[PDB]
């Protein structure tokens, strides 16, 4: 019911697994939570659903925990309701749930089929962090029997980076994990860039780990290409301008962030599991997304 | 420049006038004096004419130990313009007006007049809290130009800091 | 000076006072080197004194080593020798390299009353290693009585930043120590980047730490004026044009992993600062062929 156990069960999903992304646990708990709701109005879980997001938004501050929540309670009540007796409500908005973890859950498996088309073999896939949609692309890029050589940079808040090296060698790929410091370097032979994403803003350029900005406009120097996938759960109706713009319940969790933002004037394209979009589109789509 | 090089052509001069105070106007006035197709306009519209202008001569005040020349102002937006259609930038400043200091090396760079000419004082009771600013030089960077039309013919932004030592001395900095 | 005594010389020149940049040390020990001649004939000493420079750069490559050196011998036998005995010769050659030490001795505080005229009041500095150039050019700025705030990035593979940290707080001057990733991050509210080179090409950019090309290409995205400090014994002759034109003798140091130091290109640099003066980065190419003669 409370915290004192919701919390708990929140924490135990979330890492149970490393593949489990964080926000999806969210969401899972969120309708573990409806399915132990015990009350008679909807009005209520309008609410209540609002105070388990932001007891969520302490344990974890990532912008996908936010952003789940959000789209999560958004799309619930989609199919016009008119309540019968505050049952047939809880029946339809549970499978409205189910569907949409359901979809949560394929949105991985589709950006990885729709991405591997993109690394023309014999390239240099240049990451930033662990990051498990990149993990399962490039996954689908070597089984479609293709070749390239992978530089992880390391981001040094925590260095985390090397665990998507080891991995993502584990798959047989030639991997480097170069200096974070030294995107300014190896970006003359970087064939395009693959970041991985928690959160996108609407104008296109994206929340990521703090060493993505720099990366990001160092493909813009040398003309590179800037490829980003965005799990479907992952858009937030934010707008910054510059990176203190970003709300401080993000970047923060002696003074240094842990999150930043990439001007949508950087990234070439956006892979999401709603197809292949320049940022405009996904302005768009974020726009009749959450309706 | 232009009223030697137009008496053989004739062709397409966009006069801008300074806001503080119009100055490009009897310059106008001078040049119409021998039909030379001259059109003045306010300096507040000069990116949306800008694509359709060639060669961007500018009138500079002085010079500096960048090339980073200081001039007239409205002169450094109108840099950023002729960039931004990479027009080139053909400054017309004899030696005389070149000083071996360096950018950031006066506070106030530029010289403040009197407000009076931007919210003349009849205006009232407003007056009490407007910081009226009045920069009337600005600062063009390096990167910019393209041409120094020096008397001594054609140059370069990198054809500048020797024009020092083998005008001045490198202690007469400070003078 | 079988070339032992040379780099335990060298290391000795190191631990009594490791603040000053390998170069100077280099041309100390190159000019002790040439006080222990055993012999006058003007060729095998500047043999002798290529390969000392040889040797010592086996154990420091840092690109001010080998600068510094060359340098040297430009400048050792500048006027005439008229060498009728080869040992009032020599004489003048302690002597000419004597000056040049001196030269060297001069450089940093000509660098500090050249450029603090240009930190103007309330600003955020921002910098990248511990550029003994930087950090006394940064006091010749606060104890003019200016005013203003520091960033500094610690520039992972030795933490230089955080020394330097601790040794700008000890100056009580507001200082950070962001991560090395995040120079992306505060290259908005800082307004203008200093930083100190370590070899400074032919075209104008530099060869410097590790974070240095992002940093510059950052703060020409977001037009922060950049700055970088170099004093005139590492006016290199290199010129790469990418980041593999940089010889592995420079960029590795340490006779699946990372350089240590890499390219800037001229245009990233706003104004670079000798003590010939301040100049633009063509300047570097003017200077520098009338520098090596």
């Amino acid at each position: 019911m409370d915290d004192k156990e919701l919390i708990e069960y929140f924490k135990s999903q979330m890492k149970e697994d490393p593949d489990m992304a964080s926000a999806v646990a969210a969401i899972r708990t969120l309708l573990e939570f409806l399915k132990r709701d015990k009350g008679e109005t909807i009005q209520g879980l309008r609410a209540n659903l609002t105070s388990a997001i932001e007891t969520l938004c302490g344990v974890d501050s990532s912008v996908a925990v936010s952003s789940g929540g959000e789209l999560f309670l958004r799309f619930i009540s989609l199919a016009s309701l008119e309540y019968s007796d505050y049952s047939k409500c809880k029946k339809i908005m549970i499978e409205r749930g189910e569907l949409f973890l359901r979809r949560i859950s394929l949105s991985r498996n589709k950006i990885a089929d729709l991405c591997h088309t993109f690394i023309k073999d014999g390239a240099t896939i240049l990451t930033h962090a662990y990051s498990r949609v990149v993990l399962r692309v490039l996954e689908a890029a070597v089984a479609a029997k293709k070749r390239f050589s992978v530089y992880v940079t390391e981001s040094q808040p925590d260095l985390s980076g090397k665990k998507m090296a080891k991995a993502l060698c584990h798959l047989n790929v030639p991997v480097t994990v170069v200096l974070d410091a030294a995107v300014g370097y190896i970006m003359e032979k970087a064939d395009l860039v693959i970041v991985g994403a928690e959160g996108v803003v609407e104008n296109g350029g994206i929340i990521n780990k703090i060493g993505t900005n720099q990366m990001a406009v160092c493909a813009k120097a040398q003309n590179k290409p800037f490829y980003v996938v965005a799990e479907s759960f992952k858009f937030v109706r934010l707008f910054p301008l510059n990176q203190q713009d970003v709300p401080d319940k993000f970047k923060y969790k002696e003074e240094h962030p842990w999150v930043d933002y990439t001007a949508p004037s950087l990234i070439t394209l956006l892979f999401t599991d709603l197809g292949v979009l320049t940022p405009s589109a996904v302005s768009d789509e974020l726009i009749k997304l959450y309706l | 420049f232009l009223k030697e090089a137009a008496r053989k052509r004739k062709f397409h001069v966009i006069v801008a006038e300074c806001a503080p105070f119009c100055q490009g106007h009897e310059m106008a006035v001078n040049l119409s004096k021998a039909g030379i197709e001259t059109t003045v306009m306010t300096d507040a519209a000069i990116f949306a004419v800008m694509s359709r202008v060639n060669k961007v001569i500018i009138g500079t005040k002085t010079i500096l130990a960048n090339g980073a020349l200081r001039a007239v102002t409205g002169t450094h937006t109108l840099a950023l313009a002729a960039k931004h259609h990479s027009t080139p930038l053909i400054v017309c400043a004899p030696m005389f007006k070149l000083s071996p200091q360096f950018p950031n090396e006066e506070d106030s760079f530029h010289k403040f007049v009197a407000p009076e000419e931007v919210l003349p004082f009849t205006e009232g009771d407003i007056l009490e809290k407007v910081s009226v600013h009045c920069p009337v030089f600005d600062y063009v960077p390096p990167e910019l130009i393209t041409l120094f039309i020096s008397n001594i013919g054609g140059n370069a932004p990198s054809y500048i800091y020797r024009l020092m030592s083998e005008l001045y001395h490198p202690d007469d900095h400070v003078l």
